[PDB]
RNA sequence: UUAGCUAGUAGGUGGGGUAACGGCUCACCUAGGCGACGAUCCCUAGCUGGUCUGAGAGGAUGACCAGCCACACUGGAACU
RNA sequence: UACCCGCAGAAGAAGCACCGGCUAACUCCGUGCCAGCAGCCGCGGUAAUACGGAGGGUGCAAGCGUUAAUCGGAAUUACUGGGCGUAAAGCGCACGCAGGCGGUUUGUUAAGUCAGAUGUGAAAUCCCCGGGCUCAACCUGGGAACUGCAUCUGAUACUGG
């Protein structure tokens, strides 16, 4: 059903760039807001705010360049079917490092730029293309 | 298409 | 100074009261070598007046795209009818290694060093197609700096 | 493992100055240099894609003698060192040992420069080497034995040599009948016409 | 320190000996999906303490029967 | 029994030797134990062609290894020379 | 288009046994053991370090070299 | 024995396959869907560069062709990297065990994973830089590689308890 969330995610974020939307709402958590507050800062997005604590309501700001998508594709790599895991030196770049893959580790979600410096690895989340 | 499903048995090879 | 060459000619017919009447049909390319491509299509009753067409298309629906010293700057997906289209940029002086029907889209842009495979099927009409707008999606570090906002290492 | 038909007749198939022989009788003053050998010389051909490739190929091979058996050994080399791989085509092309005594002058041909490395004439460092595919090493002197210093085919060719240019990488000295293979030679100081390109996408499939 | 091994226990009825399956999480070489792998042992049960379904706790010693080769150390879990 | 000998390599007309340590059991080029060093009896003489250690060494004859002949030469020699 | 297989079989006591632990062997005691994560049956095959192919992942195989196991007309047995 | 000195004179030392397209090279005669050719496409009943021969050429080379076999091409058993409305394919439908999978918050375990380290992964082969045999093949020095497995110490975001 709803048991890849991320993946859920991902969806609610293409869509609403290719449609032309302004804003996009989705239900929070905890993972939901440690992947949306990197891509904040990482230029793909402008902003995310929260409401609720019964029922958390994520919401994001869209970016367009002039009514064009800034994110162009984004594609979500590991899955409950099947998970994937890498080393520190087996980090998978996008677009020959153009596009950026985010990789949860230890040290809080970062990408495999600032995995360099940290030198770990892990889960595979999305492909920032 | 599924990987679980080629858990039970893989592609076979002619 | 534009640079010209010639694909693939098929004769194709049109079926009349009297019987067949045969026709041809010519793609061709031109380019600067600086990346920009243009391609035409031409159909004529005669094999000169079918290439001929094809060039005189080709001085418009031509677009730009951006190199990276001769070469591109990420690999990227290209997609279409039954053309799977999967390049790679290479190393300095690997050289143009690529089907009949690529090899014509990258001399003209100037391009040296990729790597090129087209899955699926084999129309040479239908890999160019994917190969040029393969290209215009084909995005450059400096335009996804416009998208990001920051003039660090990636630029 | 060589070539016994006619030199100048390569040349008629391919249309380009291969240097096979002195340069005293003018290339045009021999044969018709733009007509193919045998009966439809004057009639243009068609010239396909997988021609250019094959066509630069039989240019090249033709110059230094190689065939196809060592001349895939030279790709397989060429693959394997790093850098360019045209650069370091050329780099095994010129680093022969028939193609150092040719470029100092030693011999007036290719064919004559091959027979003067194999008929035990050439000191590489005091030591004789009579096979002409030796791989020349960077900063060696070359030069001649004591013997055939008195031989007319090194009389004869100190002099032709000397009216065209000569590379720079190389110091030939004449009276003391010597030569210093000195650094590798660049992409830019040969041929620029010369595409090298061309020949390695026939041994990429 | 020495090593050690953990599981439960799927059959108990024979006399000073109980059979402690060892359940594990495999890479495939072929595709990665993590499967369990099934290891049933053969574990001597001295004054025959353990019944069905308990987490335990085993150890490594040298060949007591024609099947068994591990022993027991401590119940972690019994009878919930 | 643990033993010091030779283990011909090398092409037809060209001999060279291994030094490796092996049981008596074994053939030429049969199961070894560790590699000790190498010789050339086709060397120049003014180069490289042949080098031992004699910590190694000193570590197996202690253990009571028997030595040939033949690698015993180069035993001989290793002290005159260095 | 092989689903049930197995009574020295699974475990325990004691005796015996080899250089060593042990159903390795014997009497007695228990009724378990194995198995849809392929038991069992049928067919085929020496295996591995590797070679070859392939951008890679994979793919096919195991001659020469080296490591191990088995075998020495067929079958069985023990001595030294 | 390799090696080397000395002698005589180009004297002792070049062939096979192809030539319609794929795929490098074009004309001529003979034959008449007969003979033949052929890997594919399909050539030849009155003008065949495709048959037979000649002329000439091309690609190789002390080798050159053919047959048989393995992989590649083949993303044509698709993990990388395929599809299932009509091209081959969604069981006639439903229930449901085993199996796979699972919303959200916190704590704990560190199981999976990741970081570091030890031990190990025989040599030879392959790769990196060298050296040696006149050269190459070949032999060989050290390093890398062998992405493996076992153990200890760590980190706790995700997965598991
Ligand atoms: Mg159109
Ligand atoms: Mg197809
Ligand atoms: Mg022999
Ligand atoms: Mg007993
Ligand atoms: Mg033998
Ligand atoms: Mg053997
Ligand atoms: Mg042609
Ligand atoms: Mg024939
Ligand atoms: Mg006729
Ligand atoms: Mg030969
Ligand atoms: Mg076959
Ligand atoms: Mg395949
Ligand atoms: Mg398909
Ligand atoms: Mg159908
Ligand atoms: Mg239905
Ligand atoms: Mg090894
Ligand atoms: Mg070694
Ligand atoms: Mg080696
Ligand atoms: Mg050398």
């Amino acid at each position: 059903s709803m048991q890849d969330p991320i993946a859920d995610m991902l969806t609610r974020i293409r869509n609403g760039q290719a449609a032309n939307k302004a804003a996009v709402t989705m239900p929070s958590s905890k993972l939901k807001v440690a992947i949306a507050n990197v891509l904040k800062e990482e230029g793909f997005i402008e902003d995310f705010k929260v409401e609720g604590d019964t029922k958390p309501e994520l919401e994001l700001t869209l970016k367009y360049f002039q009514g064009k998508a800034v994110v162009e594709s984004i594609q979500r790599v590991s899955r409950p079917g099947l998970r994937i895991y890498k080393r520190k030196d087996e980090l998978p770049k996008v677009m020959a490092g153009l596009g950026i893959a985010v990789v949860s580790t230890s040290k809080g979600v970062m990408t495999d730029r600032a995995a360099r410096q940290a030198g770990l690895g892990g889960e595979i989340i999305c492909y920032v293309a | 298409a599924t990987v679980n499903q080629l858990v039970r048995k893989p592609r076979a090879r002619k | 100074e534009l640079q010209e060459k010639l694909i693939a000619v098929n004769r194709v017919s049109k079926t009349v009261k009297g019987g067949r009447i045969f026709s041809f049909t010519a793609l061709t390319v031109v380019g600067d070598g600086n990346g920009r491509v243009g391609f035409g299509y031409g159909k004529a009753r005669e094999v000169p007046a079918a290439i001929q067409k094809a060039m005189e298309k080709a001085r418009r629906n031509m677009i730009n795209v951006a190199l990276n010293n001769g070469t591109l700057q990420h690999p990227v997906k290209g997609v279409h009818t039954g053309s799977r289209v999967f390049m790679q940029p290479a190393s300095e002086g690997t050289g143009i290694i690529a089907g009949g029907a690529m090899r014509a889209v990258l001399e003209v842009a100037g391009v040296h060093n990729v790597l090129a495979k087209a899955y699926g099927s084999t129309n040479p009409i239908n890999v160019v197609r994917a190969t040029i707008d393969g290209l215009e999606n084909m995005n450059s570090p400096e335009m996804v700096a416009a998208k990001r906002g920051k003039s660090v290492e990636e630029i | 493992a060589r070539y016994l038909g006619p030199k100048l007749k390569l040349s008629r198939r391919e249309g380009t100055d291969l240097f096979l022989k002195s340069g005293v009788r003018a290339i045009d003053t021999k044969c018709k240099i733009e007509q193919a050998p045998g009966q439809h010389g004057a009639r243009k051909p068609r010239l396909s894609d997988y021609g250019v490739q094959l066509r630069e190929k039989q240019k090249v091979r033709r110059i230094y003698g190689v065939l196809e058996r060592q001349f895939r050994n030279y790709y397989k080399e060429a693959a394997r060192l790093k850098g360019n791989t045209g650069e370091n085509l050329l780099a095994l092309l010129e680093g022969r040992l028939d193609n150092v005594v040719y470029r100092m002058g030693f011999g007036a041909t290719r064919a004559e420069a091959r027979q003067l490395v194999s008929h035990k004439a050439i000191m590489v460092n005091g030591r004789v080497v009579n096979i002409a595919s030796y791989q020349v090493s960077p900063n060696d002197v070359v030069s001649i034995r004591e013997k055939a210093k008195k031989q007319s085919r090194v009389k004869a060719a100190l002099e032709l040599a000397e009216q065209r240019e000569k590379p720079t990488w190389l110091e030939v000295d004449a009276g003391k009948m010597e030569g210093t293979f000195k650094r590798k030679p660049e992409r830019s100081d040969l041929s620029a016409d010369i595409n090298e390109h061309l020949i390695v996408e026939l041994y990429s499939k | 320190k020495i090593r050690t091994l953990q599981g439960r226990v799927v059959s108990d009825k024979m006399e000073k000996s109980i059979v402690v399956a060892i359940e594990r999480f495999v890479k495939h070489p072929i595709y990665g999906k993590f499967i369990k792998r099934t290891t049933k042992l053969h574990v001597h049960d001295e004054n025959n303490e353990c019944g069905i379904g308990d987490v335990v706790e085993i150890r490594e010693c040298r060949p007591l029967s024609k099947t068994k080769s591990w022993t027991l150390v401590r119940v972690v879990e019994k009878a919930v | 029994m643990v033993t010091i000998r030779l283990a011909r390599h090398g092409a037809k007309k060209r001999p060279f030797y291994q030094v490796v340590v092996a049981d008596s059991r074994n053939a030429r080029n049969g199961r070894f134990i560790e590699r000790v060093g190498f010789f050339n009896p086709i060397a120049s003489e003014k180069e490289e062609g042949t080098r031992l250690d004699l910590d190694r060494i000193a570590h197996w004859v202690g253990q009571g290894a028997t030595i040939s002949d033949r690698v015993a030469a180069l035993i001989k020699e290793v002290n005159k020379a260095a």
